[PDB]
Order: C-alpha cells, then structure tokens, then sequence
C-alpha cells in the first residue's frame, strides 16, 4: 500500500497455542510498528490493512505506551542523544524516545532525601491512603498534577458502639508505619526496576508479570499480554466458546 | 348502576332468588351458588327502595349481570367474585401493551405429520419446581435441530418455485447417476471432511468445483439447498451449485399457521384450546395510524460503560434533552461494566460484584434529577456480555444465547428513584398493539466473518448480507451447539418463523444501517460512543427514524 509511513517486516515470532487454532497452514506474520496518533487517524477511514479481507489477528493491540516505556527502559533511564546538542530542543518539547533510549545500570536507584506526606479516608511525594482512588483523584482536579504513591488499605469496619477509641487505634498505625512503609518500597524497588511510585506495596503479581514478559521479549516470543481482561489476547479467537477450553 | 335512594334494606336471599334463578339458569347460564346468591344480594339491595313489585328495573339487572359471562370466559359457578365482576360492570359506564422475556415466552412445538404447532404446558406453573424445574430433560437435546429442519423443510416445500423437489439424502444408496436436490444441515464429520445432515441420514460433500450463488453466508451449522451428482464408486456427492433456503414473509406465513396467538396479547392459550382473532386486527391497525405519532420510544447506542466517567457526563447531557420530550420507551442495552466481573479472590480491594452494585448506585443520583423522565416513560434494561452472572463463567466471553435478567439484588433502589423499570432477558419480544418487535445484543459480523466456507475459486454490502442470511434462515443463531450452547427448552425463544414486523439487531463491529427486507425493518443502533461522539437513534412506529448526536 505504501500509503502509511510505518515500518513493517515478515517476522517468526512464536505464537501462542490456541486449542482451536491447530491448523498450520503457512507463515507470514509481520512486525508492524506505527505511532498511535495516525493508528487513531486510520482507524477512521475503511480501508486500511489493518482492517481489511483475510485478516487472522492483531496481537499486541492491549499493551499501552506506559507498560511498553516501563518494559523496555525501566527506573533507570539515560540520554545517548549524540548528534547536535537537541537537550534544549529535546526538553522544549516531547523528547521522542524511539531513535535514541539506553537502560543503564540500576543498582543503586537512590539515596534518599526528601519529604513526604500523608492524606487518609475513613468511610513533593504524597502518599495515597484512600479506599478510592480514582474517586477522590477526580474530585480534586488540582491531586493529578502531583506526584503519589499510593497505597490503598480498604473496608474500614466499625463495631457501631465506642467507636472513637477504635479510630484513634486505627490512626495509631498508620501514623506510625511511614518508616517502615517506605524503607520496604525502596526495597523492592531497587530489585525490582520499576519506578517507585508505579510500583505498589501488596501487588506482588505485578512484579512477576514485568520480569516475565521482559526476559521473554529478550527471545522472540508474543506477549499475549492482556490488560484489565481475565482472558488472554489470543487475536479474538478467545471471545468464543470452546469445548476445550470449557 | 344508580344511588340515591332512600336506604339500602336488608332482605334474605330467600326471598330474591326466584327471579334471578328464572331469568339465569332456565333461559341462559346456570349455577347460582348460595355465596354467590348472598353476594347478589347487596347491590340489588343498594336501590331496593319500592321493587320487587316494579317493572323493568331487577330484570335489566339480571341482564346486565348475564352480559358479563357471555363476554368474558368465567366458568358456571357463581362464586363470591360476582361483587367483582359488578366492578367491571360500573368501570364499563396507552394500554395493551407488554414486554415479554425468554422465560415468559409460551412454548408451542410443531408436528411435520399434521402440519400444525402443538401447545406444550409449562413446567413452571403446574411442576413444583421448588429446588430444580428450569432444567431441561435429555428428550429436547434429541429433537433440537429436528425441530429446526421441520420448520424450515415445511417452507421450503411450500415455496412456489419448488413443486427438482428435495429428496431424502438415504433414497441416493443405490443410484449411480442423475441429480438430486440436497436440503440439510453443513457441517464437518469427526474425521474432519465436509458433509450435510438430515434426519433420514448424512452423506460427505465435495466443494472442489462448487459454484455458491453470492449474496448471503456459509456458515458450518445453518440449512443448505444443494444440487449435484451421487457417484456410488465412493460416498461422495459432487456439488454443482448452493445456495440458501428461500424467506417468507409474515403475511403469507401467518395464513398457513392460522391466527395463532403465539405472542398472544389478545389472550392465552393452554392445553385445551388455542386463541385467534382477526377482526380487532383491523380497528387496532386503525388506531395505531389514529393520529398517534407523538409516541416515541428510543434505543441507546450500545455497549456504554457506567464505570468510564466521560461516558456518564454523556448520558447526563443526553437525558438533559430527552427530559424536554419524554420518550414513551427508553431502552438501555449493552455491557453495563468494561470489565468482567468474576469471583476477585483478592480482597485487598474492593470486590468486583460491591463495585457492580456500586456502579448501579450512581445511576439514581444522575436519574433523580429528571423528574418528568421519571414520572412519564418506561425503561427497559438489556443485558450483555459482561453483567454478573455469565461473566462469572465466561469470563467476558459470549456463551448460552438465553440470558437471564441482572439479579434484584445488586440493583434495589433504581426501582424507586425511577417509576417503571423493567429487566429483560437479552433476546426479548416488545408486544406494542399490532406490533412485535425483537430485542437481540450480540456481536454477529465478526463471527460471520470468521467463520465462512472459503470456497476454492461498499462495506454496507454486508450488512445487507447478515440480514438477508439472519432472516432467510428464520434463526437468530445459524450455528451449531459448538460455537454458542443452547438451553434445550428456550430455542423457541430463538425460532423466527413468523418474520417480525420491527427487529432491533445491534452489533458493534457492524456500522449503523437501517434496510427494508420481506415485510420487516432492520435497524443497527451500535458504539454509543465512537470518535470523541456519542450517537442514539430514535424510531417512530410510523416507520420514521432520526439519528440525533451528542459530541
């Protein structure tokens, strides 16, 4: 077509093994990089490869540009820019990433001093303490601007009777468990890779799914990964029953 | 009937039931019971002053009291009700109008060697039921898709073209030559080759050098007409031509069939006898033209999530003009939720079904405000893929095709804030006067596409295409068991042998079209929200439609 100015290659990247996708017929999956402003713009029009007659699958639709940036660059990123000195020009505007990036080392991410904060429901690096997040960040447009790291306790219980000495025990704590909060998050930050305030306290699976999918794309293998959907992408073969699977 | 007398005098029955026992049980009707007597009484009492020595006055109240039983149905005795039914009497000195869902439905199964539908008695109202009467019995798993090739083989034997006729597939055992006209199910044997199915039995097909006639889809699971040459050396029926069995138009379809009732509103039927009525047809046909065009019922585009907030700052500008001009109907369809919700072992948040009902909470507070929305339109809630109970199975994939309401309980306090409120299954027939309408949420154009023949050899065209194969095939679901399971006794909720007068058929990997086929009007509500806009189409029953948009 050449109407697009992406960059597509025949690839053998190793698929996934569907059940009902057993038929081997031939090999001409490609490697279609594009940026999602002209993907929005061709999602528009008709006709279009990405939508058109004979088409198997799109794969990798799910993965968003902060999973790809905290997959691929991590905590530790660094500027190989080179060439004319673009550093003025490069921070004016939005440094694109994709021609120049390098993951330098990690070990040691930080020596830590700074202040933090508190804010807290009961139904500068603040710290989140709400049983809603996404409520109380829409409420106060003015929240989004700042940096926080949150950290989300849920269900607050009362026993209807005396409750005033069970809130301030419940205040007690978490007071006093800043220190051990985040020595624990730069503890598993500085393994973990992923940028402190990304990173959660009792999300362990996350951790796991980061590693994973990293040292698998370090071989050629397809993400299949799926975000906020408890099935796996698969292409759209997985939106229909099947014997097997059930 | 009249007051103002002097007083209502009390007088024994005694002394009242001769007339009343001449003027009914000798002449007309019968069975006065002693309750019954007592309670004819009373109002004969109410204007007692100076009778039983006048004229016209207790016999015209015989008569009136007859009237009632020659018009309505009753029975013979007369029982305390006949107070009731002098209520109906003084009540004689929109309406009609119902939403039927998949449970609800009346069954009727159909027999090939009378030619005739045959009542079946619901299990629910004379079944006990009380721990397992929805289940099904391994007899209807048997007689599922024969019920399917009845209907259809009947209509395709009554077309006028056909009079080469459709031979059974097992009278092609001994012949070496000549052609045959093959109508039955295509599908793929257990060793993986191609063949069609009918009850007499199934033979292999050979599509090397098939020629299919275009317009429609060939999809594994619906009914084929066929035409070629049996060769005996193997097993093997050369195809020369396909194609797909012809449609028939309600008006000519409901003559064979009688006047049946099947969505009956006029009344029900039961095992005894069935209902038919054609001359109210005419005076109702009258009515819904009698100047009537302020009715306006509306159907939302599908699939908009209550979770998304930009999605319900649009709905709150939307019913801020549906509020000017109340809509007679207000029909919310789609996915309530943009995500499946299932059994979230993780507590540490809140649980996905609190959210469920949380989500369903907000929506009172957006309704409240509107309160002539409230007072004067009714609301009809659609299910979808991701709702509670199949999700938590599915796991947001599309499974059985009877989907049962949302549950009471998650949703409890939208039935005060709002006047009426109905749940409906998600196949659901709307019965408005003279009209049926069919209500159906599920993604059709990406299964067709992905599942075709793929015969060895603008976009509207396929739309055109989905409605001709959906309404030819007089089914919602051409596919066989393995791609959507079916719950046994409910297919008939799914049968469209009568065509609708009104479809209602959103998909959104379909764009909105709005075509015209044998004697009914398809129309493609779909992506309540699509390029930073958000879309609902009204209808009119008049035939008139409007797009009306909201950035």
């Amino acid at each position: 077509q050449k109407i697009k100015n992406c960059l597509i290659e025949k690839s053998s990247a190793s698929l996934p093994n569907n059940p009902k996708t057993s038929n081997p017929a031939g090999g001409q999956l490609f490697k279609i990089t594009l940026p999602e402003s002209v993907f929005l713009e061709e999602k528009e029009n008709c006709t279009s490869i990405f939508n058109d007659e004979n088409v198997l699958g799109v794969f990798e639709g799910t993965i968003t540009p902060h999973q790809r940036a905290i997959m691929d660059l991590g905590a530790s990123v660094t500027f190989r820019s080179k060439a004319m000195g673009a550093l003025g020009k490069g921070i004016q505007q939005g440094f694109e990433m994709k021609d120049l990036s390098m993951a330098e080392n990690e070990r040691y991410l930080s020596g830590f001093s700074m202040d933090i904060g508190y804010l807290l429901h009961f139904p500068f690096l603040l710290l989140l303490q709400s049983p809603f997040i996404t409520k109380l960040l829409g409420t106060i447009r003015l929240l989004n601007q700042m940096p926080i790291v949150k950290l989300s306790l849920n269900e607050v219980l009362l026993p209807q009777l005396n409750w005033q000495p069970t809130l301030l025990k419940k205040l007690v704590n978490h007071v006093l468990s800043s220190g051990s909060w985040i020595s624990h998050l730069i503890k598993l930050s500085q393994y973990s890779n992923i940028p402190i305030c990304n990173l959660r306290l009792d999300s362990m699976d996350y951790i796991i799914d980061v590693l994973y999918a990293r040292k698998l794309k370090k071989e050629n293998i397809v993400l299949w990964w799926n975000e906020k959907a408890p099935l796996p992408d698969h292409g759209g073969i997985q939106n229909d029953f099947d014997l097997n699977t059930s | 009937f009249g007051s103002g007398n002097v007083l209502p005098v009390k007088i024994q029955p005694p002394l009242l039931r001769p007339l009343a026992y001449r003027v009914l049980s000798r002449k007309y009707g019968l069975s006065i019971k002693s309750d019954g007597l007592s309670a004819l009484a009373e109002f004969v009492g109410t204007n007692i002053g100076a009778n039983w020595r006048q004229g016209p006055a207790t016999i015209k109240f015989l008569e009136q009291f007859a009237a009632v039983w020659k018009q309505q149905e009753r029975g013979l005795f007369i029982d305390q009700s006949g107070v009731k039914e002098v209520i109906q009497e003084m009540k004689e000195r929109r309406d009609y109008f119902k939403v039927i869902n998949a449970s609800q439905q009346q069954r009727f199964s159909y027999n090939p060697h009378k030619m005739q539908f045959i009542f079946v008695p619901n299990k629910k109202q004379n079944g006990l039921g009380g721990i397992a009467g929805f289940l099904p019995d391994i007899e209807d798993k048997v007689q599922m898709f024969l019920t399917r090739y009845y209907l259809t083989n009947d209509r395709v034997m009554r077309n006028e073209n056909f009079q080469m006729s459709i031979t059974p597939i097992k009278n092609l055992l001994g012949r070496d030559a000549q052609n045959f006209l093959l109508l039955g199910l295509l599908n793929k044997n257990f060793k993986g080759n191609w063949s069609l199915e009918d009850p007499s039995g199934s033979v292999e097909i050979d599509i090397s050098q098939t020629i299919p006639t275009q317009g429609h889809y060939y999809v594994p699971g619906c009914m084929v007409l066929v035409e070629g040459i049996y060769y005996s050396v193997g097993n093997k029926f050369h195809v020369t031509s396909m194609t797909l069995p012809p449609g028939e138009r309600r008006e000519i379809t409901l003559e064979t069939i009688g006047n049946l009732d099947l969505l009956g509103i006029h009344g029900i039927s039961n095992n005894n006898f069935i209902a038919r009525l054609d001359k109210d047809l005419k005076i109702r046909l009258h009515l819904l033209e009698k100047e009537l065009t302020d009715h306006k019922f509306v159907i939302l585009g599908a699939n908009l999530f209550l979770d998304d907030l930009k999605i319900m700052t649009a709905l709150s500008k939307i019913l801020q003009k549906l509020n000017d001009d109340p809509p007679t109907l207000l029909i919310w369809q789609g996915s309530f939720t943009s995500v499946p919700v299932f059994a979230s072992m993780s507590s540490r948040n809140i649980s996905s079904s609190t959210q469920f009902k949380n989500n369903f909470d907000a929506l009172a507070t957006l309704l409240s405000r509107f309160d002539n929305l409230t007072e004067n339109t009714t609301m009809i809630f659609i299910p979808g893929p991701n709702d509670l109970w199949g999700s938590m199975v599915s796991l947001g994939a599309s499974g059985t095709l009877p989907q049962d309401p949302i549950p009471s309980a998650f949703t409890k306090k939208i039935n005060k804030v709002c006047k009426n409120v109905v749940w409906s299954s998600n196949p659901t027939r709307i019965a408005y006067l003279s009209q049926e309408i069919v209500i159906f949420r599920d993604d059709l154009s990406g299964r067709f596409k992905r599942h075709r023949l793929e015969f060895p050899f603008q976009k509207v065209q396929e739309t055109r295409k989905l409605v001709k194969t959906i309404l030819d095939q007089g089914h919602l679901s051409p596919f066989l068991d393995s791609l959507r399971p079916i719950s046994w006794d409910l297919d008939h909720t799914l049968t469209l042998c009568p065509i609708p007068s009104t479809m209602v058929l959103c998909d959104t990997t379909s764009a909105q079209f709005d075509l015209t086929y044998n004697g009914c009007k398809v129309i493609n509500p779909g992506s309540f929200i699509h390029n930073r806009r958000a879309r609902y189409m009204e209808y009119v029953p008049s035939s008139k439609k409007t797009i009306q948009e909201e950035i």
